[PDB]
């Protein structure tokens, strides 16, 4: 026979090996593919759609797990008052876990790119009011105060006709990527803070509700990649499944 | 190669680029995808397009 | 638009790096030329001025009569591959039956290459270094005695389940990439591409990964940087009852396709951590040999 | 003609009538970040002259048994004029420096002194002497800041490393009989395009006599070295409130 | 309300400087997410036992008995693909045996 | 199958051998290269940078290792004294294993090509002098006197505003390449010895220190090429690095 | 063959001959480098470049 | 299960079975089982003659 | 992989066989040949002596 | 620490006997008039 020599790797069995294998059923054809709506080609395209961010990730009881999905605000004493705050984090325990972008996330060990959170009011037509929502990058210690978050990046929001404002979180890293972050060393990748603060104060007349809820939505900006394919962190099995 | 065309994706949008040594084409390796993507058809299927700078609504 | 004049002549903005040097093929030793005696004023070769900080440019023509020499002997070897890609051990997994450490027939090895001196001495020469490189999985019994035993390696990067047991839901690998292998078989050899999130490892980071006060019981993180922790490489026996024999897994690195900036001192004292370049301070010794006096051999 | 220079940058000029030429380290000219080797998307602040200007930080006692010093870059600005203010209110920073090390004495003093610059270079403890202990440094120790530190052990540069191949670094010397000063440009180094001003040093300066400054009674004793630095090519990203650490 | 996503970017909301990006998109395509092998089917062949003691058994086709595997393919409602499938066998201790 | 037969080899694994392996992470692309100033290419660069040669690798103290870096002149007594000698071996136990030279050296079994070892004079500026050295090439015993040295290879030092000089020790051997020379029959491969004497005498008036030292800088011409990879004598590691 | 660039030297200064079999380039052997050098940048990084005849400060 | 390691001239011999050399970062080595065929290498001139 | 089939002679050595075998020095250069005397190329030059 | 914040020139002793300061102008106005205590300080050039 030809002369050869096996080398190292001889018989392993990898995992990611693409290879070629011998197929079981000779001259066998497939079923042809008609036409069916909704293919994807990429998980990007996922990554752009937005979900709603559990930014009231606090009640845990079955039945009050709905109220995570929105927020409130209210009548204030205009002393630009805290509404809520989120870290950035998108690959992070906290809010994030909710959409499908963080979920998607966790199948991959390092990220890149802009992040965007869209809000909409769904209070009543006659209520008015302006909210500064900021984006502080890392290394800036929670805002004390609307003039600490002010500093930041930020969007001032304006109640009105259009029901939604959308605050982008853009990428602003030492890094080209950051790898998942976490309480420890890994926070050195983390994304910063998102705050939402009265800029005046939420206004209505006689006759509508005084307390209203905004909801969030989150997705990546088209800038956003990721890479090093990993398993997602939760394994969502008890026992044998029967 | 002038083997069978036995493959999942016989006939796709996307060409690949594949290693094969058997007579059925379903055998191959996975190669290469292609790098189109699509985010309209599920982050922006409305009929009537909206620009950035305009309002949404009016 | 822009008018004042020190804007429109300004340089801000230069992406330009100016390079006062650049690289010439050096395939061979350079070679000697014929030189003669010369008797000049003016002209002085042998002095230098070091404090510069340049190195002499005096050369051997200058400095004595000369022949002509054609050098044809390589400079190939001394390149960073010829150099680095070389596979040294780099770590080792114990997995014994009766034991303190790894007994229930598990162990995650975290990926850090600092354990062991040979190798460590050679890449600390740089202090940034980016390179795929060949990963090689020796296995044996505590003897060397090659036992019919099934192991599983998987590669756990930073955010995956880290497996707990033997019989971890983890080992399912539907994502990490796990290499299925017996001692029988040759040793499991694999690639692995420059996975940082830097554009290079760094062997020296002299900082902290994270902002705030830097007390005492956080000094542990100093020169601590995330950018070189590539996770951690778990091993099993494959099966749900214990194995029958002890096993020891030896790992060998083989860098390739190396590149590296900035030289540095090597390595003149013993190592002690892994973590850094502490030292025993009640034993510096001196870089070499020592004589009795600067007049005698 | 090599002997004599003036630097000047921003409001500021140095002068020096017994120099030793400039290294340019690395061989290679600060520069700002290129569009393909940037990555993050704010548009930088490039404050020109208010912070690429020279700042002269700090004055060294040169004695007989003096056993040498080092400071970190950029933690030695990182609280003076308007380069420190942009530090501190910006998450990203880079730049490079020219560093100009001034040390004059008589010509009947003698003494060299080894002016080099170390990148990373992280400081090692003596491990509880026995080298059994895992002791750490201690924050004034790795960021001294202005005030510099000095080294416990300079043969091995306190980090286990042989200060006799530290030449293999951008360095000069200042050899009392022949110049009064060092000056090195070094351009920005780092694995990535930008990072903290604030937990990360991108280099030392080290200063350390090789051999030991001498003169007879009667000589002045008072040997200063002092530190004057400027930081060129300056850009900050990354807005928010200001950050000490 | 339209059920779109917002098409604001970065050069709108605040002020950019130039990046030119190239990092890949290449490993979020279906095959570099999917071709990977994963476990999906245990078989026992015990000695002693209740369930298969006779030296053979039967397996239905079904990956939907482990969870990683199964959480990624549920991603999507609908998919068409060729399968490689791989057989590791050993003894409940991992032993080879000349079977 | 296609008719093979394996020869031996088969199944080794020989740590320097140059194969291809299968990748991990299919589809992986890794983090852009950006500019990095200093990128070193060949060992080779580094040995030409000159690094301090302990010429005076006698004292062993902690407290005392700095003097290693300097060794001393003064004024004598005109009789052409010896101030210092040492071997020209880069790669064998002595002064030279201070010099990254050296230590590159360790790591390969042969070399070949001239040296070069600047001395600079770091006395006071009124101080002057005239020294003689000599490099004596293999088979000269180590010079008796003055007269002896100054048969050989030679450079006659004058202090002055050149604060320092250049010893070129020139490729004088019988082989095209050296191993690292030791004593027993290894010394085949000596490159010789080195000696520093007073040509006049140190000279300073009043006023001016009276001893003064000298740094000697070692590096390698450009003609130096090294050949057949080692491991380095030592192993920086007593029991296992924790 | 038409594989991925994912080696940690695509797009260097010197240029390689390797091998490979796969359709990831990292997997690639480490073949051949470029024997270009450039000493200057360490041992003569001066601004104002001295000749070696002359007396280097004048 | 064996190691053959090449020491060139100069490189530190090993004195033990659990020596520190055997580590061969630098020198090549070949490790191989008894089971195998025998092992191979090609080994070029050397001398520095 | 490629499929293949191992025929007799596998994993024997025969001392005579001209193969190829893994180099244990990569890029390794030898020392040059200089011009010596007395070449032989073939015994049969011997045996005219 | 504090002066050298400003504008500024270090001065080596050599064979160049000589330094020159330049104070160059910086006013708010396009001339001064002569200061002196009280509102005229308004004009002053500053310190040296
Ligand atoms: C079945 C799957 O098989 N998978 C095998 C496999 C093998 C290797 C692997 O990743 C190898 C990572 C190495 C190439 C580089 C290690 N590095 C970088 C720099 N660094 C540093 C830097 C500074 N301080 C310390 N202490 C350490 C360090 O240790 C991943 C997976
Ligand atoms: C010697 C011969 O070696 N032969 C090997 C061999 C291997 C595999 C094989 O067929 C593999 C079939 C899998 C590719 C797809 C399995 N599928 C499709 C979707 N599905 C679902 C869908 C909805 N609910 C549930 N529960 C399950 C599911 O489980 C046939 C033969
Ligand atoms: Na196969
Ligand atoms: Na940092
Ligand atoms: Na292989
Ligand atoms: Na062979």
């Amino acid at each position: 026979g030809f002369p050869t020599e096996l080398k190292p790797g001889t018989n392993q069995f990898l995992t990611t090996d693409d290879g070629v294998s011998a197929p079981i059923l000779p001259n066998f054809h497939p079923t042809p593919c008609i036409h069916i709506p909704g293919e994807v080609r990429n998980l990007l395209e996922l990554c752009q759609v937005e979900t709603i961010l559990e930014v009231n990730n606090v009640p845990t009881n079955a039945t009050s797990l709905m109220e995570r999905l929105r927020f409130p605000v209210s009548a204030q004493a205009g002393k630009g008052e805290l509404c809520a705050v989120f870290r950035a984090d998108p690959g992070r325990n906290g809010p994030w876990q909710s959409t499908l972008l963080g979920q998607l996330c966790g199948y991959y060990t390092q990220w890149s790119g802009s992040l965007e959170v869209t809000f909409m009011f769904t209070g009543s037509f006659m209520a008015t009011g302006k909210m500064l929502i900021a984006y502080t990058p890392p290394g800036g210690p929670l805002p004390k105060d609307r003039a600490t978050a002010m500093l930041g990046t930020h969007v001032i929001w304006d109640f009105g006709l259009q029901s939604s404002v959308t605050l982008v979180i853009p990428w602003i890293s030492n890094t080209h990527y950051r790898a998942h972050a976490r309480d420890g060393v890994f926070d050195y990748y983390t994304t910063g803070l998102v705050s939402i603060w009265y800029q005046t104060n939420y206004v209505v007349p006689i006759g509508a509700p005084n307390t209203a809820y905004i909801i969030a939505l989150a997705a990546a900006q088209k800038n956003f990649t990721m890479k090093l394919c990993k398993d997602a962190s939760d394994i969502l099995q008890t026992g044998t499944i029967q | 190669s002038h083997e069978n065309s036995n493959s999942a994706t016989e006939g796709s949008t996307i060409n690949y680029t594949t290693i094969n040594y058997y007579k059925d084409s379903y055998a191959a390796t996975a190669g290469k995808q292609s790098l189109k993507q699509d985010p309209d058809k599920f982050a922006n299927p409305v009929k009537d397009i909206f620009t950035e700078m305009a309002a949404p609504l009016k | 638009g822009d008018r004042v004049a020190d804007v429109i002549e300004s340089s801000i903005g230069d992406s330009v790096s100016r390079a006062l040097t650049h690289a010439l093929p050096a395939p061979t030793g350079q070679n000697t030329q014929v030189s003669s005696h010369r008797l000049d004023t003016g002209k002085v070769p042998a002095l230098q001025a070091a404090e510069i900080g340049a190195s002499s440019n005096a050369s051997d023509e200058s400095m004595i009569e000369t022949r002509c020499v054609l050098n044809s002997h390589s400079t190939a070897e001394t390149t960073l591959d010829s150099f680095f890609s070389r596979a040294g051990l780099v770590g080792e997994i114990d997995l014994p039956l009766e034991g303190t450490t790894n007994p229930n027939g598990y162990a995650n090895w975290d990926i850090d290459i600092t354990g062991y001196a040979q190798m460590r001495r050679k890449v600390e020469l740089f202090t940034y270094m980016r390179f795929d490189a060949e990963f090689t999985f020796v296995a044996c019994t505590p003897t060397g005695e090659v036992v019919p035993q099934l192991l599983q390696y998987m590669f756990v990067p930073p955010g995956a389940p880290k497996p707990d047991s033997r019989e971890s839901l983890a080992w399912q690998t539907a994502t990490n990439p796990s290499v299925f292998v017996k001692l029988s078989d040759p040793p499991a050899q694999v690639s692995v591409p420059f996975m940082s999130p830097a554009s290079a490892y760094q062997w020296f980071y002299d900082g902290y990964p994270t902002f705030g006060e830097h007390k005492q019981e956080k000094d542990l993180e100093y020169g601590a940087c995330p950018n070189n922790m590539m996770g951690t490489f778990s091993v099993r026996t494959v099966g749900t009852s214990k194995s029958k024999y002890p096993l020891v897994v030896r790992i060998y690195m083989r860098m390739k396709h190396v590149r590296a900036w900035i030289p540095r001192p090597m390595r003149n004292q013993n190592y002690l951590f892994k973590a850094n370049p502490n030292y025993a301070g009640n034993s510096i010794k001196p870089t070499g040999a020592s004589r009795t006096a600067i007049t005698t051999l | 003609s090599d002997r004599v220079a003036q630097l000047t940058i921003g409001n500021s000029t140095i002068t020096t009538q017994e120099a030793a030429n400039i290294i340019v380290g690395y061989g290679e000219w600060p520069s700002y970040c290129s569009d393909s080797d940037a990555t993050a998307v704010d548009k930088p602040t490039r404050p020109d002259v208010s912070v690429n200007r020279f700042y002269t930080l700090d004055t060294k006692l040169w004695e007989k048994s003096s056993k040498g010093w080092y400071w970190k870059f950029p933690d030695v600005l990182t609280e003076t004029g308007v380069f420190g203010q942009n530090a501190q209110f910006h998450y990203l920073y880079r730049s490079g420096f020219c560093i100009h090390v001034q040390c004059n004495a008589s010509k009947f003093h003698q003494g060299a002194l080894l002016v080099a610059v170390l990148p990373e270079y992280v400081i090692g403890t003596v491990a509880g002497g026995t080298g059994t202990e895992d002791t750490h440094p201690p924050y004034k120790q790795t960021q001294p800041g202005a005030d510099g530190f000095e080294l416990q052990h300079p043969y091995v540069l306190d980090a286990g490393i042989p200060i006799s191949q530290l030449t293999v670094c951008p360095h000069q010397w200042i050899n009392l009989r022949t110049n009064n000063c060092a000056t090195i440009i070094v351009p920005y180094i780092n694995a990535l395009p930008f990072d903290s001003a604030l937990n990360h040093c991108n280099f030392g300066l080290l200063v350390v006599p090789i051999s030991p400054l001498d003169y007879d009674q009667g000589a002045t004793p008072v040997i200063p070295i002092t530190i004057t630095l400027a930081p060129m090519c300056s850009e900050f990203a990354g807005l928010r409130q200001a950050v000490t650490q």
